[PDB]
């Protein structure tokens, strides 16, 4: 989980 | 738009957008993940129209954050593409894409598109 | 990346791309249209991974032009998401989106989709 | 999915699309556009996973309608890619692309996108 | 566009589309990957117009392949959405869009898009 | 205004 | 047509 | 990879 996300 | 842009923006899932819109086209900001830590905050720069029509046409703009910070680096950089709708409840509607850097090989998996509302509530 | 990005691109149909890659990730320049003229010249600003993995991945990247200059507005603003991928024939290689500015009602054809590679020849 | 895909489902903006998900895969049925009268009406072919996962994944799934019928010829195709996702408030999820018929000088303005959320309510 | 959009075609890594294209808009075949295997087959559906403008206008067109036979069921779907250019090199220039079925926590990452063209040779 | 639309 | 084309 | 590639 990609960090634009989390 | 310009005064009507500046300031903090939130999108559905909680994410953190902070822009100034500059005098001649520049935004320039920080973007703060979920958990909204100290650092999941990532540089922000676009540009939108500063003299856009009169009718009641949006504000064309775009930004990129390219994933890499003190922290951390995703190899990965998304553009938002969309405009500004203003009034008693102004919003940013976008669309964008997500490319992470792969080799020529697994090239044909690089590139996310989604979409993304922020209001300022 | 970063001096392997800085300098001149082409792309397939004519335009002409200014870059300077910054050593914090910053990408700043010009976009020239076809017939090249003292201004179809529009300001661009974007961001790359500075730090790149050093298998054979590219490096991602991505800019915005908002069209307007001191001759023309276009009431619009593009977004290029990509890759560098080095070597002895180095390219871009991008999908862009385009949006305009629309009232709410026209809102469904605002934004275009495509692809470009650029190269330095 | 399967029998929760075959019926009626509405878009945001009032549009119609009717399906018959069959036994094997195939996607059949109309699309209605907004006045909804007997022929804004079209013809939709498309595919669906008949066996999907079984924790919590959606049902990836797709159509076409080119927009031609016999009162209208709009030049132009739009293809869906989505998935239903089931159980209280069943939902699709779609991005689309619509392409209309250019020249290659206007090539670049062929294809725009969107996206759109079908409910059964 | 109909009796040329007929036959088979071919993209720049050697996957094969074949299809008939109906006197009434349909489109039914099979896409084969590479490797070309007696079931990397998959089959297609789509639609075209078949009243198509008489200048130099492309045909617009596009279909669905579920990734779904009896060797392999990869829990996904693509579009492709294009146009038929005629001619002495024939082509059918294309994006597309592939969706998987995820959970809604990963439903970010559900799709990605690139482009395709494909010729006769 | 186009039949997707209209 | 769009300045990013002519 | 994919079947729409390999």
């Amino acid at each position: 989980c990609h960090p634009q996300f989390c | 738009a310009e005064a009507g842009i500046t300031g903090t923006w939130y999108n559905q899932l909680g994410s953190t957008f902070i822009v100034t819109a500059g005098a001649d086209g520049a935004l320039t900001g920080t973007y703060e993940s979920a958990v909204g830590n100290a650092e999941s905050r990532y540089v922000l720069t676009g540009r939108y129209d500063s003299a856009p029509a009169t009718d009641g046409s949006g504000t064309a703009l775009g930004w990129t954050v390219a994933w890499k910070n003190n922290y951390r680096n995703a190899h990965s950089a998304t553009t938002w593409s969309g405009q500004y709708v203003g009034g008693a409840e102004a919003r940013i509607n976008t669309q964008w894409l997500l490319t992470s850097g792969t080799t020529e090989a697994n090239a044909w998996k690089s590139t996310l598109v989604g979409h993304d509302t922020f209001t300022k509530v």
